[PDB]
């Protein structure tokens, strides 16, 4: 049942969009809702919208068809396109992890102290970090070695298998962030408890959620690219396509665990399904 | 297109429009709290250790944080009228003395003064513009009550009292009956602190009330709450 | 009271430079914008410049752009206009005229007295004011004529024409602002009309203080520019 | 038994008023204007929006000119703004930024506010200095000042929670008269198109019509069964209209002394906060407390429109003077203006 | 109380001896008034853009 596959992964596509549409929706839409909080969970369902309409369709026709026969120039488009927003929302969760740390640690200045301009600068360096950081290799390493060693049939990127460069794009995409993310939210969590719980409770299930969905989704896929540049033949297709839909599954769920924890977002959800 | 005066105009609109948003800022950067209490319930007390006809407007700044209080107790028009413009302040400074257990209202005899002051504690507190307000409720003149408390028992203003004439379980039974006068327990929070003679650890008290009710503000804010 | 006091004048070598002040005392100084106005002695009035309230918008005549510069100084509320490459041509009497723009407004409305400089040895509307001198007696009604190059009516439905009135050894006081208003403390005796590019300026029982020279002003477009001005005198 | 024989007479002498109220009411409103044709649907769009205002607005006038047009919120600050192009003209700062009333007057030359100091203020708009000046403060009420309209430039007439309106000469400061009758807050009042007579409507469900220079009371009239929030005079001057927390508002006709009609729906049950009228005074605007103002045909007592922009209650609206646009200001910190 | 008692009493009094006309007449003048100032009124009947001051 190939055709099955194809529209199950097209519905989980529909899902996402559709999450992030209403989110941008619920944004706009409500007047209370437009705070400068709410500007990096714009910016974190733009990403995902990117995500949900482009890089998971081709992703798609990829695994139904087996090989790749857009071509070569696609080929590399759509993985600079993937690699730099699936990069771009990692960096907008760090973000959105840094502006709760600030909030809560230091409630007193912090909030006076944060304008939209900072926002706007934090977003276009979360933007702008991760095209720097994933573009030109991408685009270039063909170039840089003179050849390009990806066969035509599958789409791929031609670096995996250096292991020091995958090493550092492992280690400055997923491995860095996750650590700042469990340092900064367990000190959230800790300084959530009124000195002066049900409150802290609340914001540690909240938490504990929250890591857990960007750990079992990242992580398996980020195990993968370091396994595979010490042995290629180690990890089999259909595990890779495993890493990589989970990381889709990432921005399928984001306006879940970020969006609908505000019950606000949740009135405005089932206002405008209705 | 605009004339020159017209051009002028707009000029001046945006320069009346850059001192509205500074001065807009400087209002939001405040901590406003609303003053509630009995007549005679230790209020003026309260803002004579917070300092260190209408409304009466107090300015303070404590730890690089500027407080203004706002006193209502010489409006006796009626509540219902003007309460909704106090619906975005920071918290409620409720004052109740716990010396008027055993006087008599003067203005309505046969009626007690700390049923009166539980009735509006009730009318305050589970009001539908102070939803999630909370209120910081302060009981005044625990000296005066532990001197009372030897001679006249607690037993005249609560008859279903089951505890002893020592003042710390009278002092407890007053502040869990004016704690259980909360319907909202889930949306709100009730910080309760009693009188200090000099010490100044009531302003120290509203310092860290407040920052609680700041960073529960801004953990609402951030969708963590 | 309101009050401009310029000071600053004196001879000055051509080529050199000097720096003028206005002082302003007794009314908000920083919601006002601020013009310069030269009078050269024989002739009549010549916009010079203008800086706007806050300082976001200023302006020059062509005759002394890039060398003349326009400031001001609001906390210590005075007016500057440092002037380079002084010329012959520059030799006149300066005012610091005050002018504030909202809805329903008046500018032009205060002059200063003026400071004294002596210097030793094409797109722009032009108001003509055709008769130079007109003989009248007291308890006689007179018309001033003026007349535009171009439609001062906007499409607003103002009509941008200022009545100044210069006194003899005074400063020029505010008549009529924009066509058809009078100005505070002017007498009713006064009055204009115009329709779009001739405009008149009616006196009607004239007195011995109505003397002097009284110059149309268009502030429809800068650079602001003045009439010749015409002269009444007595007998 | 002196105390109650006067009771007795009162109750006497109410029970002749209803008598003859009862007497003259051969037919009603709804009989006589039941042949006229109705106004149809009346679709007004929001042509301005004056933003600025940070907090609830409390209050808005409009000036004689109908472009200019004072607003009043509780951020602290009156703002009087050029309703054709946005413009804000003035920012005045408020000493006491409780604030519920504003009232800019016929000349234009002064506007006033007012609220829980007990204070009105009156501010001089054209100053030499070029600024706006505090001209004036009247004390002298005991309660939040909720409604002041000005006669002339030295005349102004102010309602208050202490259940008494007051006449005030500004030049002096002084209370030259005293209204005294409601038993409630008075919240509101209007002046007649010719200032001898105004009208006040209070908390104790009651308007009152007064003389403004004999300083009695003419008329009281019942009928609401809560506070009157507001009121506002018929362009002929001989009728009012009332807005009430019963969720209805009433046509009263001061000839007759008697209710006229009653616009009211079982969809509407919040309070009416404003009211006024159309040029014609064949519409009656109401702003209410869903966050909506309703256009009723004054005549038949028909739904015509309804004005729906307002994220928060509309907490006041204001026609002007040659009928061209309707002002809405609300609690979200927006005025619009509609056509 | 017999102060305010006899206030009530005499402001009832000058409220009783009023001159009423009858509603139906009232009704007929502000029926009378709405239709003669009709067309005076821009909400009522929508006037055309060039005369709206604030669509134009
Ligand atoms: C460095 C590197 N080296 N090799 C590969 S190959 C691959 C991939 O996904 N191929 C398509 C495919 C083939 C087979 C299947 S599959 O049987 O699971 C079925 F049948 F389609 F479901 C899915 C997808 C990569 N993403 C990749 C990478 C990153
Ligand atoms: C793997 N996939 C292409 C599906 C998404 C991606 C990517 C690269 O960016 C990230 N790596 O780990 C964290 C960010």
């Amino acid at each position: 049942e190939m055709v099955f596959i194809a529209t199950v992964t097209g519905s989980l596509s529909l899902v996402t969009v559709v999450g992030n549409i209403l989110v941008m929706l619920s944004i706009k839409v409500n007047r209370q809702l437009q705070t400068v909080n709410n500007y990096f969970l714009f910016s974190l369902a733009c990403a995902d919208l990117i995500i949900g309409a482009f890089s998971m369709n081709l992703y798609t026709v990829y695994i139904i068809k087996g090989y790749w026969p857009l071509g070569a120039v696609v080929c590399d488009l759509w993985l600079a396109l993937d690699y730099v927003v699936s990069n771009a929302s990692v960096m907008n969760l760090l973000i959105i992890s840094f502006d709760r740390y600030f909030c809560v640690t230091k409630p007193l200045t912090y909030p006076a102290r944060r304008t939209t301009k900072m926002a706007g600068l934090m977003i276009a360096a979360a933007w702008v970090l991760s095209f720097v950081l994933w573009a030109p290799a991408i685009l270039f390493w063909q170039f840089v070695v003179g050849k390009r060693t990806v066969p035509d049939n599958q789409c791929f990127i031609q670096f995996l298998s250096n292991p020091a460069v995958t090493f550092g794009t492992a280690i400055a995409a997923f491995y860095l962030p996750v650590v700042i993310m469990t340092v900064l939210y367990i000190h959230i969590s800790l300084a959530s408890r009124s000195r002066v719980a049900a409150r802290e409770r609340k914001v540690t299930r909240t938490i504990f959620a929250i890591l857990l969905a960007f750990i079992l989704t990242w992580t398996p896929y980020n195990v993968m690219v370091l396994v595979n540049t010490f042995c290629q033949s180690c990890i089999p297709d259909t595990v890779w396509s495993i890493g990589y839909w989970l990381c889709y599954v990432n921005s399928t769920i984001n306006p879940a665990c970020y969006a609908l924890c505000n019950a606000t977002f949740k009135k405005t959800f089932r206002h405008l399904l209705l | 297109t605009l004339s020159a005066e017209d051009k002028a105009a707009v000029e001046r609109s945006k320069m009346i429009d850059r001192n509205l948003r500074e001065d807009g800022e400087k209002a939001a950067r405040e901590v406003k709290l609303l003053l509630l209490g009995a007549g005679e319930s230790g209020k003026n007390t309260i803002v004579k250790q917070m300092k260190i006809t209408g409304i009466v407007e107090t300015h303070f700044t404590f730890k690089d944080l500027h407080f203004k209080m706002f006193d209502v107790g010489a409006q006796r028009s009626e509540r219902k009228k003007w309460i909704h413009c106090f619906e975005g302040v920071t918290a409620i400074i409720f004052c109740v003395a716990l010396s008027d257990y055993d006087l008599v209202l003067a203005e309505d005899e046969e009626m007690n003064r700390m049923h009166a002051s539980m009735k509006l504690f009730d009318s305050i507190c589970n009001n539908k513009w102070f939803t999630d307000t909370s209120i910081i409720l302060f009981l005044n003149k625990k000296d005066l009550f532990e001197e009372k408390i030897k001679k006249s028992p607690l037993t005249i203003c609560y008859p279903e009292y089951a505890g002893s004439n020592t003042y710390e379980e009278a002092a407890a039974y007053i502040q869990c009956q004016f704690e259980d006068l909360n319907k909202r327990k889930d949306t709100k929070e009730i910080y309760t602190h009693f009188t200090c003679s000099t010490d100044t650890k009531n302003v120290q008290f509203v310092f860290d009330a407040v920052t609680d009710v700041i960073i529960k503000n801004n953990l609402k804010d951030c969708g963590l709450f | 009271d309101v009050q401009l006091v310029e000071s600053g004048g004196g001879l000055v070598q051509p080529g050199g430079s000097r720096k003028l002040s206005c002082s302003a005392s007794g009314f908000a100084f920083s919601s006002f914008g601020m013009h310069w106005v030269r009078q050269a002695p024989e002739k009549g009035l010549e916009w010079v410049a203008y800086i706007s309230s806050g300082s976001g918008t200023i302006y020059y005549a062509d005759t002394v752009k890039g060398r003349f510069t326009i400031s001001r100084d609001d906390p210590k509320n005075t007016l500057f206009l440092q002037m380079t490459s002084l010329r012959s041509e520059d030799t006149a009497m300066y005012y610091c005229v005050r002018s504030i723009y909202y809805y329903g407004s008046s500018p032009f409305d205060f002059w200063g007295q003026g400071t004294t400089l002596t210097v030793s040895s094409g797109s722009d509307i032009v108001m003509t004011q055709a008769t130079s001198s007109v003989p009248v007696t007291p308890g006689e009604s007179v018309s001033i004529s003026c007349r535009s190059s171009k439609s001062l009516l906007h499409s607003n439905g103002n009509t941008y024409l200022y009545w100044f009135l210069q006194r003899p050894g005074q400063s020029p006081q505010l008549l009529i602002y924009r066509m058809s208003n009078l100005a505070s403390g002017v007498p009713d005796r006064f009055s204009g009309s115009g329709s779009g590019t001739a405009f008149t300026l009616t006196i009607s029982r004239l007195e011995a203080e109505d003397v002097g020279v009284y110059y149309c002003m268009q502030h429809l477009e800068y650079p602001l520019t003045f009439g010749a001005g015409t002269k009444l005198e007595l007998k | 038994s002196e105390l109650d024989q006067l009771r007795q007479e009162a109750e006497q002498l109410k029970n002749q008023i209803r008598d003859a109220r009862k007497a003259c009411a051969d037919a009603t409103l709804s009989q006589i204007t039941n042949n006229i044709d109705p106004v149809g649907r009346i679709q007004m769009r929001t042509r301005r929006t004056l933003r600025g205002h940070l907090a609830k607005i409390y209050a808005m006038h409009w000036g004689t000119d109908s472009r200019l047009l004072v607003s009043a919120s509780q951020d602290g600050k009156l703002i009087i703004w050029d309703s054709y192009t946005t413009n804000k003209v003035h920012a005045i700062p408020l000493r006491s930024s409780w604030v519920m009333t504003c009232a800019y007057a016929p000349s234009g030359n002064y506007v006033a506010c007012g609220g829980l100091d007990n204070i009105c203020s009156i501010y001089n708009l054209k100053t030499r200095e070029g600024n706006v000046r505090v001209s004036r403060e009247l004390a002298g009420h005991t309660g939040y000042l909720s409604c002041c309209r000005f006669l002339d430039d030295n005349q102004i007439v102010t309602s208050s929670g202490d259940t008494t309106c007051a006449l005030w000469d500004i030049e002096t400061g002084q209370q030259t008269t005293t209204f005294t009758g409601h038993t409630g807050d008075v919240m509101s009042l209007s002046l007649a198109p010719d200032t001898r007579l105004f009208v006040s409507g209070a908390c104790d469900a009651s308007a009152k019509l007064w003389d403004v220079r004999e300083g009695m009371c003419r008329q009281t009239f019942t009928g609401h069964e809560s506070d009157i929030n507001a009121i506002c005079f018929f362009p002929n001057g001989n009728a009012f209209a009332t807005g009430s927390d019963d969720a209805t508002c009433r046509l009263f006709d001061l000839r007759a002394d008697q209710e006229l009609m009653t616009y009211s729906h079982d969809n509407i049950i919040c309070g009416i906060t404003s009211v006024s009228f159309s040029k014609s005074g064949r519409l009656l605007l109401a702003g209410y407390d869903d966050f909506n103002c309703n256009v009723w045909d004054a005549l038949k007592a028909d739904r015509a429109g309804v004005l729906a922009g307002h994220d928060n209650r509309v907490s006041c609206l204001g026609v002007t003077d040659d009928g061209m646009a309707v002002a809405t200001g609300s609690w979200d910190s927006f005025l619009k203006i509609w056509n | 109380s017999i102060a305010q008692a006899r206030k009530l009493v005499e402001q009832l009094k000058m409220e009783a001896n009023i001159d009423r006309i009858k509603v139906s007449k009232a009704a007929a003048d502000l029926m009378a008034y709405c239709e003669a100032h009709a067309k005076e009124d821009p909400l009522l009947t929508p006037v055309p853009a060039s005369e709206n001051p604030f669509r134009e």
